[PDB]
């Protein structure tokens, strides 16, 4: 009978930080996790030194070691990390779909954008950050118009290498 | 006055039928607030769940494949629960003086057992005791509290009476994104009388409760009637020692208070000429879940 | 869902019924407000009809003169509009200004009554004997030229309004792909159609 | 508002049977615009 | 229109039974809506007619 | 207890009835809100001033 946290809302949102969209395709890909603390649900990830393991830490990807891909809200996840993937465990990258995501941008984003990744710490925008600290993902584009600190949703293709942007 | 416990009577005198018990206030609290007993009788805590749900729609077209879906959350909050307990004692020769003149000391004092913990009961329902921290229905400090627009109720006329009394509907209707309408009106006996007994004009000869019954916004929107009732402690319970007044929708939805353990009394034990009986009882105190359909109205 | 029957939860049944939950919302929005995507202009913010400002009326602060004057401009407005024709037979107001309605007396000493004596003394109840039916909305707060409250007089006939409906919600099988079960469902509708737009008529500023 | 399926319990607590679903606002469609379900579905 | 600031029981067609001609008569009055009077007066102002 | 500014002579009809309720609600909350007055006595010519 829990009240609190209630906004009485026009009508329902939209979805949550991870979800994904139905569709025909998608590249699901089972990882270990790394990090010492968890991975958040929509969040990017790097290729791991354990051969199958995945890292949060994205502050040295390159072209030459591009992302490996997205994690997925996944709603069964050991309920000691609140929405978190726990250390040693399962993370369902995907990099195929469409899946909704957090915006970082001042403007925010229209239909069809490119995707910035910001390395520093792994937030996705509209445009390159300009101090060689950004890459663009160069299959990936935006599907929906939204403000700061919303979320859209975009299609990903992780199999097109990325490009460096200074 | 005298606890001897007998009397004499005189050869010249009259004797009255019947003795006179002296008063104290009604009970109040029941039918003004939903209690439950279905706990089990020594619990610690109390859960309950919500949870939403998330979606939307899209336009699809044929041989397609891409379809929106839905999905979900949930939460979780918990209360306490704390123990009391009053009981009775009699010396022997006490309960033997007792019964040679027909009088059954041990049920006069549980009759009066029970009449106190109904008493104490009602005073941990309506106001709070600052030990176990159990805030009360007239003193809650998570729901919101307004101002009175300048009226005093006396020497007011009924343009402000009516316009004082719909505000506080008026404002619990707003404060939850116009969705729900206060269903019960707690306001002091006095200003109760105040609105029973002044009339609505010289040529309209008919009081402001019996023309606010059926004109208020709760009975004018739907078609349902309101319920007004006078309380005894709210004549100076405001933010500087004046009147306050209460408006909330009165569902087992919004206030709870759980009693899991009502009272019982407990075998009698025997120490050196006495007999002791202990009596216990075990209850939590009350819930105010949905802060926003609970409003407290000043200065009337 | 094989760990959600664990906890006695339902996981698969809990979805359809939130998913018609939602469909019903769709519907409803599509019916009362526009899209602009497929161009389904709504009832609240059709371009075709005419929308007039109120007589100086802002119904706080107002006596019951003015607020008289104001409901009964747009039942006279839709008369002329249509070079003296129709009547109004159902009006939408913001739920504020109802409330103001219905609380507000008469502006009377004399017994006080509610202004809803507007419900047998409105043009449309006087000229004939049928009665005019008085609805608060929701969506009517903002809905002005510049921002502020609208309310809506027309007719309420199926030769007025009309929305077709052909297929309600319906789920289809599901389809099993690599541990995950993805399950569809479709329905189809038509937007609302309003056909004579001189038979509804916008009051602003209420 | 959490999503994980879970949540710890303890064994001296009592767990209300009811679940509270978060409220929205009517439908109000029906009744004030005519709808008709006569033509053929496709 | 109504009829008073504020006793107001009645509308203003109480004209129906305190005009002139059912005052000092018994007969009714017939009163009429028409079409065409909009701008019919002098200078495109409305007109109105009474007549037997 | 005193009445509150009422002499009954040269008083509107406000102060009467203020007057008059104040005892039954003085009485009541004398007993701690438990028990209303049921008679009245008044002197003969305020009663006469109140009837006409």
């Amino acid at each position: 009978m829990a009240p609190y946290n209630e906004t009485y809302a026009s009508d329902y949102a939209f979805a949550y930080e991870g979800m994904v969209s139905d569709i025909a395709p998608a590249d699901i890909i089972s990882r270990t996790v790394e990090t010492s603390a968890g991975i958040g649900f929509g969040k990017i990830v790097a290729q791991g030194t354990s051969d199958r393991g995945c890292k949060a830490d994205v502050s040295a990807v390159s072209p030459t070691a591009p992302p490996l891909g997205i994690t997925v809200r996944s709603q069964a996840t050991e309920n000691l990390t609140l929405d978190k993937y726990p250390r040693y465990d399962g993370a369902a990258i995907m990099r195929k779909g469409v899946i909704w995501v957090l915006v970082t941008d001042a403007g925010g984003v229209v239909a069809g954008d490119p995707v910035w990744l910001k390395k520093s710490d792994g937030t996705f925008s509209n445009a390159d950050v300009g101090s060689s600290g950004g890459l663009r993902l160069a299959g990936c584009r935006w599907d929906t118009s939204a403000a700061n600190g919303a979320l859209a949703r975009m299609r990903v293709d992780f199999d097109v290498p990325p490009v460096a942007g200074a | 006055m005298q606890a001897n416990f007998g009397f004499v009577t005189s050869q010249t005198a009259y004797v009255e039928a019947g003795v006179y018990r002296m008063r104290y206030p009604e009970i109040r609290y029941p039918g003004l607030i939903p209690v439950d007993y279905s706990a089990p009788e020594w619990i610690k805590t109390v859960d309950y769940y919500s949870m939403d749900g998330v979606g939307k729609a899209e336009w699809i077209a044929d041989r397609a494949s891409d379809i929106p879906v839905v999905g979900l959350a949930m939460e979780k909050a918990t209360t306490t629960v704390h123990l009391a307990g009053i009981g009775y004692d009699y010396g022997l020769e006490e309960v033997n003086q007792a019964i040679m003149l027909g009088m059954n000391l041990p049920g006069e004092k549980a009759n009066l057992a029970r009449l106190v913990y109904e008493r104490m009961v009602d005073r941990v329902a309506f106001t709070g005791d600052a030990e176990k921290d159990f805030k009360g229905l007239f003193n809650n400090g998570a729901v919101t509290a307004v101002s009175a627009t300048t009226g005093n109720w006396a020497s007011a006329t009924a343009d402000q009476i009516l316009a004082d009394f719909n505000l506080g509907i008026t404002g619990l209707w707003s404060a939850t994104n116009e969705m729900v309408y206060a269903d019960t009106v707690l306001l002091p006996s006095a200003k109760h009388q105040i609105i029973a007994s002044k009339r609505l004009g010289n040529e309209a000869t008919e009081t402001v409760l019996q023309f606010l019954q059926r004109a208020n916004v709760y009975t004018a929107e739907t078609g349902r009637p309101l319920t007004i009732r006078g309380m005894r402690g709210l004549n100076t319970a405001g933010a500087g020692g004046v009147s306050r007044s209460v408006f909330y929708r009165n569902s087992p939805e919004v206030l709870k208070m759980h009693i899991p353990m009502r009272h019982r009394f407990l075998p009698v034990q025997v120490v050196g000429l006495t007999y002791k009986v202990p009596g216990i009882f075990r209850l939590g105190g009350l819930d105010i879940r949905l802060p926003k359909e609970v409003r407290y109205v000043d200065g009337y």
